[PDB]
This record gives structure tokens, C-alpha cells and sequence, in this order.
DNA sequence: CCCGCGTTTTAACCGCCAAGGGGATTACTCCCTAGTCTCCTGGCACGAGACAGAAAAAAACAACGAAAACGGCCACCACCCAGA
DNA sequence: TCTGGGTGGTGGCCGTTTTCGTTGTTTTTTTCTGTCTCGTGCCAGGAGACTAGGGAGTAATCCCCTTGGCGGTTAAAACGCGGGGGACA
């Protein structure tokens, strides 16, 4: 290995009279080329599998002589004006500063106080545990001659008083609901790094089905008449949109007179994608919704931005106390159709009634006006 | 109220011991293992084709060869006081046959 | 591999036509437009529809090509 | 072709060592199993594509399988020779 | 930790179609190998001689096994702090 | 002022370290002997030169079967729950 001379080799004084390239050898048949190395012809194999068994006209040259330096504009600057590969706090992954002696990881936004990643403190840095560790020797009559004397000067709220003491022994974690409050809400689900779910999320799809389906499949379906099955699954029977009350298929010999449709993720209701005007099937993300279910946000204008929402469904502490009905009455919105979050149970003809005096009091009403 | 028949473990590995050393049918699926076998091929000549018989010849002789290890696998599992064959049982197997350096 | 890469709706076909171009369906079809005036029938006019589909023959001599192919594959089967 | 020793699942390791005569499986012995044919199929397969390659052929016969075992000493009948 | 049983999912298996790479064979021709006579020099057998190594005796040292010392843990006594 | 709890010091017991002598083995210098290595001579196996024949190389043809792909059925593989019997300390 000759030593890596420094070309310009100077000779008497610094006059560099004579040279010394470097050997290139590398960064040639680097074999970095998505294919064999660039100073390299086609393979033989590649030949074989491959093949099938004017310099006068360039007007190129003539271009630096008619390009003409172009200054116009402000153009004055506008000058002016080993290691866990988790994160043992929000046990997710990312750049970590590993403790040298606990095996647990952090994020460096996740630590506390948060350390910025180009000013580390840098030299050796100790998790609050192995901190407590040290500082307690593991022996248990030294640590109670601490956390006893710890509760007696802090006397004024002893009644937090081991509350307060066992912070400093514990190193910092992400904040999440105990499972008894989520428990309260059946239609809520945790997510895979707590991505925090609902009843309208969408069921994730595999790399199987996205990856691997072939031509004609998947979010595929917009590019042949291959899916002309759009026919009710369980019945044989056509899905038939709501609006315009057909099914579009057309035939194989007349693709181009089918019509796409889909099914609501919620109530199996066919929709045309012409009907309800959309431009692709779902397919991921949320579960779509039609047009046609009772809205959850109810954003009223009166600016008076009064929000209204639907309750959260409880589980089975869930009540419904029985109307005398007729007119009043006023439920928030929450209704239970029948033939403290009390979801009050309106049966068929009080909304008639209800509706019926809305409209005919209102429009006296503008009479008054 | 009822509960199910479950037979007693260790019943139907008998069982299926009794039913595999009656047959003869081979054991391995025959799709993976032409793939493992190509798989391999590739790392000596590519471009390779195999004859279908080639493939099924493979099969047997793999197969018979894994069947007498695990013979000599449970033959040292028991010699142990045990009934579980371990890995340290295939590799005794392996090392006194002279196959395991 | 050009003029096969801009082959999108014919790499497929050859497949789709052996599922589509099948008795199931052709039947499909048909019943499904019937369907459909079904449907405006019980949401819009009652009655009127009398057909389903509408092949047309412009041009014949065409029919001679078809019997041609399929002379020349009995002549071979 | 990647990932194809996995192939070999653990219920097919099952079956082959109920066909030797086992009651009782471990956990780890699937893996090992799995080392130890690809390393038998390695050995032949070396073999077998060394006599194809002499007879200086692009397809690997049933019969150089056959060689190739009969000089491992596995001796195989049924495929010729 | 592994067997057993049960839903649930995956892909193996079958069968059927289309394509062509390459196995297998045939015919032609020549270049390579067998065969043979004559020539000789490399390899073998025999003899010899001497130094590499076996042996050996003695010393050095390098693994095996007891009582004292040091350190750690447990128990007891003394002192200090906290509670009654 | 008395009793209980905790800390500090002292004593006792246990574990570890060292500390020592004892055999056993390794190393070192001297002796000497017999096998390894070299030389000599002969001969027979290898080389050289030449002829004859056919085994194999090579081109051309063809017809098998190996590959690829595609769809439908469903058998098998996977994942999970649960318990008990086996590993193992
Ligand atoms: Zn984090
Ligand atoms: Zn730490
Ligand atoms: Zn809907
Ligand atoms: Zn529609």
C-alpha cells in the first residue's frame, strides 16, 4: 500500500514542478452503477438475454453564444429587513441516548428535561434510576433515613408526602389513560404505538393485500372491468345505489358503461362514486360514512361557533329512562329510537309531532315579524 | 357444563407417530422445498433447470435423511432421562455420526 | 417490452376474458339491465321496457369472417 | 428466491420426527432442524450440480442426484442408476 | 414450555394452457491417443557416515493442598433519636 | 423518665485471599547410537519419433419436458388460549 502522497509533491520550494495523481483502481469497478461497473460493457448474460437474437446537424455548441446573462428584477439582494431499541417512555423508536449503565432508552425529547441532540451533555449520563441506585446504595435503613426525613420536612403536605418522594425515582413516561376509563368507552381501542382509535377507523390493510395483489386488484379497481363484482356477496343479488336506484355494469364488451360502486363501512348501503361525487374507493384510512347517517358535529352559527356533539357511547353504566313524551322534553341531541349521559328514548310519532309544531310555530313566528 | 374431549398430551403424538411410521407418503410440501431446492442450486450455477424427478429424488433422500436424525435425536433425548428432543440432542446425534465436526 | 408496457387493458385480457366471456356472466348482464328497469319501475314508470339489450350489425360481410375462423378451427380441431 | 428455508414449516419438522419415532418436540428444535437440511441439501446439491456441470448440461438430472448421494454413501434407490 | 383443540388465513395442489430451452440423437471429420522400436537417464537398491534425537540425571518450576490474615456478613452491646 | 427504633462500635462466624510445602513435570546439558540422507552403479521404465484408427468435437435437427402462469378448492399452516406434564434445579 503506497502511503497516501499528497499530489502536490512539492520538489524544491515549494514549486510543485512535478505531480503525483492518485491511483484511482477504486471508484472504478466500483460495481456501483445499477448494473456492472460504468467503465464496463454490457454482461454477457445480459447480452443474451437482451438482444433480438448526423454530427454536423447538432445545434448544441451554438448555445453559450446566443444565452445571454439575464439581470433583471430586484436583483439588488433586497438588501434590507447492549441497548433497548425502544423508548422505554413513549416505547417507540428514533435516535437514542442509550444510558452507560441501565439497559433502558430514551428519546432525547423524552427525557426530562429534554436534551437538544447537538448539545448533549455529553461524557457519561445516568437514567433516574441508576441515579436513585447510587444514591441509595440498594440497602434499605439508609433509604429510610432519607424518604422518613424527606416526609417530615415536607410536613406541610405530608398527606402527598411519598407521592412527592417517589418521583425522583422514576424516570420520565408518556402519559397514557388507565384502561379503566377507556373500558368506559367500548368503541375506543388503543393503536399500535397509541395511535388512539375509534369505531371509525378503518381496519388496516396487509403488504399481502396492497403489495402483492396483481394487475386489476387492490385500489386496483379503476383500472379494468375485472371487479365486476359489485353484486351483493351473501345474496347474488345486484348492489343497487340509493340515488340512482340501478346497478351499472355494462359488460365485458362494453366496460365503459359500468359505473363504480361501493358499500358505506358503517350501514352496507350501495353508493354510486358518481352519485355521492367522489374520485377513488377508500380503501384505507377512515371508514367511509354515506351521506345519509345523522352527523356527530353539529357546528352551529348563530359568531356564536356553539359546537355540539353526540355523546361518546358508554358501556352497558349506560342508561335509558323512559319519556312521558309529547312536545319538550329536550333532549341534547342523544336519542335511542324505540318502537348523566342518559341516552333519553324518543319512540316515533313524538318527532312527527316535534317536527310538525317546529316548522308551524316558526313560520307564525315570521308571521309576528 | 360438559366440557370437551381433550385427550391427555402426549396421546395424539403417539398417535401420529403410530400413522407416520405406517405410511410412506412424503412429509415435506413439495412446492416449498422445489423452491428451497432451487434456492440453493442458485449459489453454484445459475440458470439452473431441474428435472422434476431430480426435485422428487432430492425430496426422499432429504427427507429419509431427517428421519433417521430425529431416530438418533430421540435415541439420545431418552439417553438423557429425557423425552423432549432438544438441539443439544440433534447435535450429539450429528457429531458422534461424524457428520458435525 | 415498449408496445407490451403501453398494453395495460390487453396483459390483463386473455384472462378476463375466460371469467366475463362466460355463461354466468352474459347472464349477469342482461339481468342486471332488467334489473335496473325493475327498478325504475318500482321508483319510476311502471310499464314500458321491452328489451334489454340492443346488438347491432351495421355492416355485414363480417359475418363471412367469423365463419371463416371458425371453418378454419373445425378444419383443424 | 429469498426466504425459502422457512419453507419448511414447523408442522412438516413435526411429521418427520413423529416418522422417527418422536412423542415430544422443543421449541428450538425447528430452527436447528432447518440448519441441518439446508446444510444436507447444500452437500448434495454441490454434488449433483458438479455432474451436471461436467456433462456440461443447463438441466440437473434425476441421475446426478442419484450420483451424488451414491458418493456421500446415502445410496438411493427408485430414480435409476 | 409444549401439546391439544379451534377458528382463520394462506398457499399448496391440481389441472390446464402456451412457449421454447435444451436434452438427445445423427452425421462428418480430425485430432488425439494407442501402439511400437530405439534410446537413455531417472529412479531404485545397496552402502555408509554422521548428527538429530532418544535418554538420562539433575535443577527449576509449576501445578496441588493446610493456618493465618483480611474482608464481609450476622449478632450483641452501647449511644443517639423518637415516641409514650 | 422509660420503652422502642435506628445508628455506630465491638465481637463472632463465614468466605476469600494468601501462604506454605510437596510432588510431578519441564528444562538443560552431556552422551551416543542408529536411521536419514547422500553417493554409486545398473537397469528398466519414460521419452522420442512415427503410424493408424476411431473417440470425441462440432454442427444441425427435433421433439420432450422444464418453465411460467392462471384460476378454483380446500387441506394445511398459523395464531391463540389453556392447562398439565415434563425439565430442571
Ligand atoms: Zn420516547
Ligand atoms: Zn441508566
Ligand atoms: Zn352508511
Ligand atoms: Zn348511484
Amino acid at each position: 500500500e503506497e502511503e497516501p502522497k499528497e499530489l502536490l509533491e512539492k520538489d524544491s520550494k515549494g514549486n510543485i514542478i512535478k505531480l503525483n495523481e492518485p491511483s484511482t483502481i477504486s471508484e472504478d469497478s466500483k460495481v456501483s452503477v445499477t448494473g456492472l461497473p460504468l467503465n464496463k460493457g454490457p454482461s454477457e448474460k445480459i447480452k443474451r438475454e437482451s438482444l433480438w437474437n448526423n454530427r454536423n446537424d447538432l445545434k448544441t455548441f451554438l448555445t453559450e453564444n446566443m444565452t445571454e446573462e439575464s439581470n433583471i428584477r430586484s436583483t439588488i439582494g433586497w438588501n434590507g429587513d447492549e441497548n433497548e431499541d425502544f423508548c422505554s417512555a413513549c416505547n417507540q423508536s428514533g435516535s437514542f441516548l442509550c444510558c452507560d449503565t441501565c439497559p433502558k432508552s430514551f428519546h432525547f425529547l423524552c427525557l426530562d428535561p429534554p436534551i437538544d441532540p447537538n448539545n448533549l451533555p455529553k461524557g457519561d449520563w445516568h437514567c433516574n434510576e441508576c441515579k436513585f441506585k447510587i444514591f441509595i446504595n440498594n440497602s434499605m435503613a439508609t433509604l429510610k433515613k432519607i424518604e422518613s426525613n424527606f416526609i417530615k420536612q415536607n410536613n406541610n403536605v405530608k398527606i402527598f408526602a411519598k407521592l412527592l418522594f417517589n418521583i425522583d425515582s422514576h424516570n420520565p413516561k408518556q402519559f397514557q389513560l388507565p384502561n379503566y376509563i377507556k373500558e368506559t368507552f367500548p368503541a375506543v381501542k388503543t393503536g399500535s404505538r397509541g395511535q388512539y382509535s375509534d369505531e371509525n377507523d378503518k381496519i388496516p390493510l396487509t403488504d399481502r393485500q396492497l403489495f402483492n395483489t396483481s394487475y386489476g386488484q387492490s385500489i386496483t379497481k379503476l383500472d379494468s372491468y375485472n371487479p365486476d363484482t359489485h353484486i351483493d356477496s351473501n345474496s347474488g343479488k345486484f348492489l343497487i345505489c340509493y340515488k340512482c336506484n340501478q346497478t351499472r355494469l355494462g359488460s365485458w364488451s362494453h366496460p365503459e358503461n359500468s359505473r363504480l360502486i361501493m358499500t358505506c363501512d358503517y350501514c352496507q348501503t350501495p353508493w354510486h362514486l358518481d352519485c355521492v361525487p367522489r374520485a377513488s374507493f377508500k380503501n384505507l384510512g377512515s371508514k367511509w360514512k354515506c351521506p345519509l347517517h345523522s352527523p356527530t358535529k353539529v357546528y352551529k352559527k348563530i359568531v356564536n361557533y356553539k359546537v355540539w356533539k353526540k355523546q361518546r357511547l358508554i358501556n352497558k353504566n349506560q342508561l335509558y329512562y323512559e319519556p312521558l313524551q309529547k312536545i319538550g322534553y329536550q333532549n341534547n341531541g342523544n336519542i335511542q329510537i324505540i318502537p348523566d349521559f342518559k341516552i333519553t328514548q324518543i319512540d316515533e310519532n313524538s318527532i312527527k309531532y316535534d317536527f310538525f309544531d317546529k316548522i308551524y310555530k316558526s313560520k307564525m313566528v315570521q308571521k309576528r315579524k | 357444563v360438559k366440557k370437551p374431549h381433550r385427550y391427555r398430551p402426549g396421546t395424539v403424538a403417539l398417535r401420529e407417530i403410530r400413522r407416520y411410521q405406517k405410511s410412506t407418503e412424503l412429509l415435506i410440501r413439495k412446492l416449498p422445498f422445489q423452491r428451497l431446492v432451487r434456492e440453493i442450486a442458485q449459489d453454484f450455477k445459475t440458470d439452473l433447470r431441474f428435472q422434476s424427478s431430480a426435485v422428487m429424488a432430492l425430496q426422499e433422500a432429504s427427507e429419509a435423511y431427517l428421519v433417521a436424525l430425529f431416530e438418533d435425536t430421540n435415541l439420545c433425548a431418552i439417553h438423557a432421562k429425557r423425552v423432549t428432543i432438544m438441539p443439544k440432542d440433534i447435535q450429539l446425534a450429528r457429531r458422534i455420526r461424524g457428520e458435525r465436526a | 417490452v415498449f408496445f407490451k408496457s403501453l398494453d395495460h387493458l390487453g396483459l390483463t385480457f386473455k384472462q378476463a376474458d375466460k371469467k366475463l366471456l362466460t355463461t354466468k356472466q352474459l347472464i349477469s348482464e342482461i339481468s342486471s339491465i332488467k334489473v335496473d328497469q325493475t327498478n325504475k319501475k318500482i321508483h319510476w314508470l311502471t310499464p314500458k321496457p321491452k328489451s334489454q339489450l340492443d346488438f347491432d350489425f351495421p355492416d355485414k360481410n363480417i359475418f363471412y369472417d367469423i365463419l371463416c375462423l371458425a371453418d378454419t378451427f373445425i378444419t383443424h380441431t | 428466491l429469498r426466504d425459502n428455508i422457512q419453507g419448511i414449516t414447523k408442522p412438516a419438522i413435526r411429521r418427520l420426527a413423529r416418522r422417527g419415532g418422536v412423542k415430544r418436540i422443543s421449541g428450538l428444535i425447528y430452527e436447528e432442524t432447518r440448519g441441518v437440511l439446508k446444510v444436507f441439501l447444500e452437500n448434495v446439491i454441490r454434488d449433483a450440480v458438479t455432474y451436471t456441470e461436467h456433462a456440461k448440461r443447463k438441466t440437473v438430472t434425476a441421475m446426478d442426484v442419484v450420483y451424488a448421494l451414491k458418493r456421500q454413501g446415502r445410496t438411493l434407490y427408485g430414480f435409476g442408476g
